[PDB]
């Protein structure tokens, strides 16, 4: 019916796809290097609703730099040096029963993305800048210091149908209309600098495009909803003597 | 909400306590205290709020409702729709010394 | 044929393969310092085929053996010094300096005509596994190098033809074969679809996903 979730801020929704079957937990479920633990961070800081419209290609957001401009979370970011978070990303769509699309969300960890010219670089803001849903688009990208953003290779040159190994859930606008991801920390230290190392990178990418019929609404809102849990810090003050 | 059977989109209620200053854009409104309202899944939406005192400019909260989807509707269905609103003196409220009213002259 | 069942792809038996690397030659006198020894940065990128296989993987954990073949071509036995200079050690800059005196390089020394010479580099590394994938900057200004980190580094093995005062003007060939031991793996990845253009980017440029018959009834 409802579950209504809350935590500082509610959500009204109504399967969760764990990452690779593990929760986030502490660095503490295993003086010197102590360490903080933030428990005030959670809580849904929901992005900005972009528009599916029938001629678009898909679209992609890096975290934790999504999260870098909200609220607390931000804050701790700015402050502290190293931190590790694990998210529960839902990704939630509206559309009525005239409506015909399907979605592919997938949470995909550590993509290193070529540049649009083979053997130059590209700016930091080329990939990410704030909260913004970065466009894949229709064949090449000529422009020098974009990304090479071409859907069918998704950007990494690996074939767009084979995503299907890194945890995903498909959103086809016929049954259901929800997607809940719950991705644990990955990374091979056990935390790292949060503004260096973009940790893993969601992307949506429409496998069927919008067909709306005729005098329907023309674009389907597509609003994502990301809640750190458990979110660990490092320690700011002295060890005993 | 009062509107048709087949229209879907999301609200942010958003409160502001007494001596915040409202919101001027849905990001500093997401920040604070709100409720996303599913037009959808539910048509109501019950917000029970404290610290309601005479205060005889004012501090006084407030409550500001924006846009997050937008109304969505199918083929032949209105392009409109409203929302009605409705206020109680909820659990209890106490009230202590007699007056006339300011309205009605004598 | 017959079914039965399967115990050859373990991860383990899978990316465990001796496989050639690098080949170079040097000769022991020239006007080229730089010729007169062997330098490999090491590291599993050069190799088309074993790149392929190893980035199928995001993190990595191994400790590699390495083997080298060395012949000789023009009298009396030869002797090489082949010494592995670790992350971080001094690096020699020319032939006979005090790099290649350092203590801390584990050096073989081998002489020809006997089986190859071999030694087993362990799991070096500070992190707690090597990371094929970085998707980062080197600094958090974010204006550095992109895509590269440091703890994914191994060290250096410099070859050089042990001598008297005076060199013969012998001239050797080597070649390096590399193998993991004792892999372990996590978190897997979609198989490589474009042909590699750099060997550290991971630039491509786009190609059709898959080849074309004529229609799709049609099958044959």
């Amino acid at each position: 019916r409802s579950i209504t979730l809350g935590n500082s801020t509610i959500t009204t929704q109504e399967n969760v796809v764990v990452g690779y079957g593990r929760w986030p937990t502490y660095l503490r479920d295993d003086e010197d290097q102590p360490t903080q633990p933030d428990v005030a961070t959670c809580r849904f800081y929901t992005l900005d609703s972009i528009k599916w419209e029938k001629g678009s290609v898909g679209w992609w957001w890096k975290f934790p730099e999504a999260l870098s401009d909200m609220g607390l979370f931000g804050q701790n970011m700015q402050y502290h040096y190293l931190g590790r978070a694990g998210y529960t990303i839902h990704v939630q769509c509206n559309a009525s029963k005239f409506h015909q699309g399907c979605l592919l969300v997938v949470c995909v960890p550590e993509a290193e993305m070529g540049g649009a010219v083979v053997g130059q670089a590209f700016s930091a803001t080329a990939m990410a800048n704030g909260d913004k849903a970065y466009e894949f688009t229709s064949a090449t990208q000529s422009d020098q210091t974009k990304v090479q953003t071409a859907i069918h290779n998704a950007g990494m040159g690996v074939g767009v149908g084979n995503l299907t190994i890194y945890p995903h859930q498909w959103i086809n606008l016929r049954t259901n209309n929800s997607a809940t991801i719950v991705m644990p920390y990955i990374n091979s230290v056990p935390m790292d600098n949060m503004f260096r190392h973009y940790n893993f990178t969601l992307m949506v990418i429409p496998f069927v495009k919008l067909d709306y019929a005729d005098t329907a609404s023309t674009y389907v809102p597509i609003t994502v909803t990301v809640a750190p849990m458990c979110a660990e810090y490092n320690g700011l003050r002295l060890a005993q003597a | 909400f009062c509107g048709s059977a087949m229209a879907t989109g999301k609200f942010l209620i958003a409160y502001s306590p007494p001596g915040a200053n409202p919101p001027k854009t849905r990001k500093d409104a997401m920040l604070g205290t709100h409720i996303i309202w599913d037009i959808g899944l539910q048509s109501s939406c019950v917000l029970c709020v404290p610290w309601i005192s005479q205060t005889h400019y004012t501090s006084a909260g407030y409550v500001t409702c924006w846009y997050q989807t937008g109304m969505i509707v199918p083929p032949g269905t209105p392009n409109s729709s409203s929302i009605m609103c409705f206020a109680s003196a909820c659990n209890d409220f106490s009230v202590r010394m007699l007056r006339d009213t300011p309205f009605i002259s004598q | 044929k017959n079914y039965h069942s399967r115990s050859e792809s373990t991860v383990e038996n899978f990316l465990g393969r001796s496989a050639c690397v690098y080949m170079e030659e040097y000769k022991t006198t020239d006007n080229d310092v730089n010729k007169k020894f062997v330098a490999w940065p090491i590291n599993t990128k050069q190799m088309v085929q074993m790149r392929r296989k190893l980035e199928m993987f995001t993190y990595l954990r191994f400790d590699m053996e390495v083997t080298f073949v060395i012949t000789s071509r023009q009298m009396p036995v030869l002797t090489h010094q082949i010494m592995y200079v670790p992350p971080g050690g001094p690096i020699p800059a020319k032939v006979d300096d005090y790099a290649w005196q350092t203590s801390t390089n584990p050096s073989i020394f081998w002489t020809e005509g006997n089986a190859p010479a071999r030694m087993s580099i362990p799991f070096i590394s500070i992190g707690n596994a090597y990371s094929n994938f970085y998707d980062g900057w080197s600094n958090f200004d974010q204006r550095g190098s992109y895509g590269y980190n440091t703890l994914n580094n191994l060290g250096h093995i410099y070859v050089r033809h042990v001598s008297g005062s005076s060199p013969h003007p012998i001239t050797s060939t080597i070649r390096v074969y590399f193998k993991p031991k004792h892999t372990r793996a996590w978190v897997p990845r979609p198989p490589r679809l474009c042909q590699y253009k750099k060997a550290f980017s991971v630039d491509f440029t786009p190609t059709p996903i898959t080849d074309t018959r004529k229609d799709i009834n049609t099958v044959t």
